[PDB]
């Protein structure tokens, strides 16, 4: 079953936008031996019908070990605003832990 | 103890050590010592029988105990006593 | 045996995050006054200006002036009478706190509105307005005859 | 009527101190500001000459009488630690609010505390677990180690000789710990920091 | 179960001011505390003037309080 919403160009909709990474290979943390862990694949946004971001581009070219990117640091394109109040939530984390498995 | 009307005892060698220290650090001696800054260096001595002066306030003394120089920083409450009362020679 | 509590830290909104994507235009004093006067029922008059940003000294005077016109021109039931009483009680109390900021025209209108309305007069609103206008220079310099006539 | 029926501190708090706190710490609502709710006075067995955790009530009557003189209101025995023990208690307590609370604070600060040897400041407040109402409260605790400084225990000294010490707790409602300190300073109680 | 009657007593401070405070008993003679808020050093305001600040900044050594016990 497929659920769709009637979305004119002048309506406000809530969209869970995926998070994408750029320049992950070129990063001090990766070179040292760490990896970038994504804690929230999707983030909530309120967007207009005419401007829905296909994805959020987060640059990690200048991240070292123990660097964390929170919701406050996410880009906010034109015509959209962040939803909710649970800011200061970890989205990206450059670490070396592998879950202690 | 020593008769009060005859004054204290202080060794001449101890006084010479302090005078040299003052010349080396004129700024701390005149100003810094009273704001609360710690002494830039310590003075080692064998004069365990000398009385502690309040002009020795903020000074750091290394008092010989037979093996090494035990650090002693002068406080107001230590005034009037001998340097040898704050450097122990026996250990249990 | 007594546990202790840690207050969670506050959540400051991030910068450059619009509070709303809707179109809410800014309102000046002139627009608020026009909105207040363009009211047909006590409920509309009550909701014409609410909040400490819009319910200022000038808004309180406008509500009293418009309330007098509606009371004289229309007959109301019990529910609308209660709405009118609420409007009068709140507007006067606001005036009693921001009286010193009122202008000459506002004070002239306030006296006229208070005389027409039948509810009990507030503490000394009329006397205070008279004292401010008793210098005898404001009435002489009142260019608008409407304020003098009122 | 030549009787003490007024409260100096009560007038000071509402007519003088309250406005000053508002200017220092602006808040949206008038009632949003520091407030002193109650003061609790407790005497336990560990603060008396008696050496036992659980003692009979007839041995604690003297201490209960002492609190009555200090506070002017009758005190109550602490509840028994368990149902099995019925006639034995573990101390006495009294709670004050309103004008009586302010009068006790005035006398303590002006006369008794300055005459206590080892006093520098009251400790920092501690935050308790919010109750069902969801209100956060802070408590400031300190003790008085010389109860024979009051001018009331001189009429019959031999009776009041065993009185040694007392504990005091104050409950404050405020938005933050800094606000609690501001209120305490307004009360003329130095805080140890 | 019956609260006692509270009377008033006059307390004189170091500055000569008088205060009426509650008391269970009655005392005809004013009571003089050994120490009060004004006399105690803890209850002192920390507001200092420019003159006081200048005095603290500019201080030269003063060795009198020790070596006087010698000259006598």
């Amino acid at each position: 079953l497929m659920h769709l919403q009637y979305c004119p160009q002048d309506r406000l909709v809530d969209v869970r936008v995926p998070i994408r990474l750029i320049n992950d290979d070129v990063a001090p943390g990766v070179k040292k031996g760490g990896w970038i862990s994504v804690k929230q694949r999707l983030v909530g946004y309120q967007c207009r019908g005419n401007s829905i971001p296909p994805h959020i581009e987060v640059d990690a070219k200048h991240l070292r070990l123990d660097d964390k990117v929170l919701k406050r640091d996410l880009p906010i394109p034109k015509g959209t605003r962040l939803l909710g109040c649970d800011f200061d939530a970890v989205v990206l984390h450059c670490t070396t832990d592998v879950g202690k498995e | 103890g020593r008769a009060v009307w005859r004054g204290p005892y202080v060794s001449v060698s101890l006084l010479e050590q302090v005078i040299t220290f003052a010349k080396r650090n004129p700024e701390w001696w005149n100003i810094g010592r009273f704001q609360g800054s710690k002494a830039p260096e310590a003075i080692n001595t064998f004069c365990r029988s000398s009385t502690v002066l309040p002009d020795f306030l903020g000074l750091k003394f290394g008092v010989h105990n037979g093996r090494e120089f035990v650090g002693v920083e002068v406080q107001e409450a230590m005034v009037g006593h001998k340097l040898g009362e704050f450097s122990q020679t026996t250990f249990r | 045996i007594e546990e202790y509590y840690v207050v969670p830290p506050a959540c400051p909104p991030p910068p450059h995050n619009p509070k709303t994507l809707k179109y809410v235009p800014k309102l000046n004093r002139t627009q608020i006054i026009a909105r207040v006067y363009e009211a047909k029922t006590p409920t509309e008059l009550e909701n014409s200006a609410l909040g400490k940003k819009f319910f200022s000294e000038f808004a309180a005077v406008a509500k009293l002036v418009r309330l007098s016109q509606l009371r004289r021109a229309n007959v109301y039931n019990s529910r609308d009478d209660a709405m009118c009483v609420s409007i009068y009680n709140t507007s006067v109390r606001v005036a009693d706190k921001l009286l010193h900021l009122s202008s000459d025209e506002e004070l002239c209108g306030l006296i006229w509105a208070l005389s027409q309305l039948p509810y009990p007069e507030y503490e000394n609103l009329v006397d205070r307005s008279l004292q401010i206008l008793l210098e005898e220079d404001k009435p002489l310099k009142t260019g608008s005859s409407l304020a003098v006539s009122r | 009527s030549s009787l003490h029926l007024t409260s100096r501190y009560h007038h000071m708090f509402y007519n003088v101190l309250y406005r000053e706190m508002m200017l220092k710490a602006p808040k949206t609502k008038v009632e949003q500001g520091p407030h002193l709710e109650s003061i609790t006075l407790t005497i336990k067995t560990t603060d008396t000459r008696l050496d036992k955790d659980i003692v009979d009530k007839w041995e604690l009557l003297l201490f209960s009488l002492a609190l009555e003189h200090i506070t002017g209101e009758p005190a109550a025995f602490l509840p028994p630690p368990n149902r099995h023990v019925a006639n034995k208690s573990a101390g006495v307590t009294v709670t004050l609010k309103g004008e009586k609370m302010f009068n006790f604070l005035e006398k303590l600060v002006y006369t008794i505390l300055p005459n206590q040897t080892g006093f520098e400041g009251v400790p920092q407040p501690k935050t308790l677990v919010p109750g069902p109402d969801g209100v956060v409260k802070r408590v400031v605790d300190f003790g008085v180690t010389n109860l024979l400084l009051y001018p009331d225990f001189e009429e019959h000294f031999g009776v009041f000789e065993p009185i040694r010490s007392m504990q005091v707790r104050m409950m404050i409602r405020s938005d933050s710990d800094e606000s609690c300190n501001m209120l305490v300073s307004g009360l003329l109680v130095p805080q140890l920091e | 179960l019956v609260r006692p009657l509270t009377k008033a007593m006059t307390v004189v401070l170091s500055n000569g001011a008088t205060l009426r405070l509650p008391t269970v008993y009655a005392r005809a003679k004013p009571w003089f505390p050994v120490m009060d808020l004004h006399s105690h050093n803890v209850w002192k305001h920390k507001i200092k003037t420019d003159f006081q600040l200048e005095s603290e900044k500019n201080i030269t050594p003063d060795f009198s309080n020790f070596y006087n016990k010698f000259g006598k």
